[PDB]
């Protein structure tokens, strides 16, 4: 038997961190 | 169980070398942008009064140990302290109930 | 107050510190399951089918219980035993509460 | 020939944008 | 036999906005 397709996809990363406080 | 798979053991092998290096990836990647958001933050403390540089700082610093804890099952320790806690006080619900079911037989 | 920074640099120094040594124990685990390969591949000519997958089973076994502790996928194994135990205590209570309160 | 495993998580997003302009 | 693992999935989405500069 040949082997099985390839798995899907990873799960999709965690949102990056807090922005700077931005201008004065 | 199979003679080329080592009964499954050989696939096992390269799935946890995966499962470890995924891991490793993940850290890696957490230790990199830990320390690219304090270069960020010097950057930015210039034009920020204390009180601002430490709101800053404590968002870098919680989005870092929200992910190491994610990581390294710290956030789900503290689930299963509040969850062994709620269990602890229904086993005690139950031996009432238990008590009156018995005693309601009378 | 202002040297560290209302406690957030201190904070920042610990979290290095805590991704620094899993990085440490991850890249450890990672040499070690490699190597351990290759100890397999050194012995497989000396041993039969059932002797072959029994030490790489108990190499595999090694690295799963330790990668496990790193990831906490150890205690999310817990998490579920105590999670079930507790939704079925619910589950003791509701039936206790009908064969109590009715049909009593 | 069952599918394989999903693949690994991806990267975390990039930084948030800079916030609101301060007060005047 | 099963298949190898899938390819890494897609970037996280970006951040929230930052807090509000100083005046």
């Amino acid at each position: 038997g040949p082997p099985g397709p390839p798995g899907p996809p990873g799960v999709p990363g965690e949102a990056g961190p807090p922005g700077p406080p931005g201008p004065p | 169980m199979d003679a080329r798979s080592v009964n499954g053991e050989f696939p096992r092998h390269v799935k946890l070398k995966n499962e470890i290096e995924n891991l490793l990836d993940q850290v890696t990647q957490l230790y990199t942008k830990h320390n690219s958001n304090y270069q960020q933050y010097n950057a930015q403390a210039g034009r920020l009064d204390l009180r601002q540089k430490a709101e800053y700082l404590k968002g870098l610093n919680d989005w870092a140990e929200r992910l190491l804890q994610e990581l390294n099952g710290e956030d789900v320790k503290k689930v299963l302290g509040k969850v062994a806690f709620e269990k602890d006080d229904l086993e005690k619900e139950v031996k009432e109930l238990k008590e009156k079911i018995d005693k309601k037989e009378k």
